[PDB]
């Protein structure tokens, strides 16, 4: 996500924005709010008077999302099976707000990164399926070959 | 019908179409440059930044980045 | 291919011009565009950044592959024979676009010089051979006299 640009000069430097653009304000003393709020999923040990307030704009909350370090550690139900009464507990680290997703909250459980690793094996396979109608032909031959298949299976 | 000659023939009759019908009374020139595909690459392996390259050199600098 | 004139003067000099006639224009700085890609059939072992581009209209390309030296060396397959697994090295230098056509490949292959004037040898027998009719009378003396034909086909 970089234009690429030339080495800046007395010339004069023209780059094409693909960007369209916004604008800006300011004031005196800004109006500064404080909030104030559970923003973690513990209670910290150091008292009040000596843990910190951090400033938070729109350009550096990808940081301050990264150095809180939130660390959710639950135990949730297990649907992965035929088992009702079964439990799976899970661990998170979040340092983007794309972490909140489920594409970055299923990579970080390891049982369900061999189930997108099973799709993506699944949708590798989608393409080249259709395409060459000699791959049924050699189903039927898995089917008449039942002692290799299995063999091979567990490799 | 050869491998060397089909591919350097189509390579520059090619040319010869693009020379062609493109009217140069109407003010167009068109430059031509020998490289080959492999060299291309290592020409950009060879500059650590793609503003100091070799082609770099020919499409920006040699025409566009010059007074005049 | 000039057309006969006269020297230029005061007076005034009409040329038929068995031509018709095109028209041109212009504008700022051209369009210009480079076309890159592999133009001869070797790797040049100069830098990319000391070679140089060359400018092509439709007035100098013959000037332009002229001084490429498109020299094109490799080995063929020989159908000149009974032979199939029989191979045949050629010699191509190309200096205008008339090069690529067969009348100036065949003439730089010296295999071949030899069956164009072959071919340009019985071309110009067809023309007095039916014209007249005492060349059979002579095909039947050279049917007779065996041994002075063969001493004169080796000459």
């Amino acid at each position: 996500s970089k234009e690429g640009s030339v080495a800046p000069k007395e010339r004069i430097n023209i780059k094409y924005i693909p960007a369209t653009g916004d604008a800006q304000a300011e004031v005196e003393l800004p109006l500064k709010t404080l909030v104030v709020g559970d923003f973690k999923g513990h209670a910290e040990q150091t008292p009040l008077e000596e843990r910190a307030t951090v400033t938070v704009d729109k350009n550096n909350f990808e940081a301050v999302m990264r150095e809180s370090e939130l660390k959710i550690t639950a135990t949730v139900k297990n649907k992965l099976t035929d088992d009702e009464n079964a439990e799976l507990p899970v661990e998170l680290n979040f340092k983007s707000l794309a972490d909140f997703a489920p594409d970055a909250v299923a990579s970080q459980v390891p049982e369900l990164k061999k189930l997108i690793e099973l799709r993506e094996a699944l949708v590798a396979l989608k393409g080249p399926l259709g395409n060459i109608p000699a791959f049924r032909e050699r189903l039927q031959s898995l089917l008449n070959s039942e002692e290799s298949r299995e063999k091979l299976l567990a490799e | 019908h050869n491998s060397q000659f089909q591919a350097m023939e189509s390579a520059w009759r090619g040319l010869k179409l693009f020379v062609d019908r493109t009217d140069f009374r109407e003010n167009n020139k068109v430059e031509i440059l020998h490289v080959t595909k492999d060299e291309l690459l290592e020409d950009f392996e060879f500059a650590p930044e793609t503003a100091q390259s070799g082609l770099y050199k020919h499409v920006y600098s040699a025409g566009y980045g010059q007074f005049g």
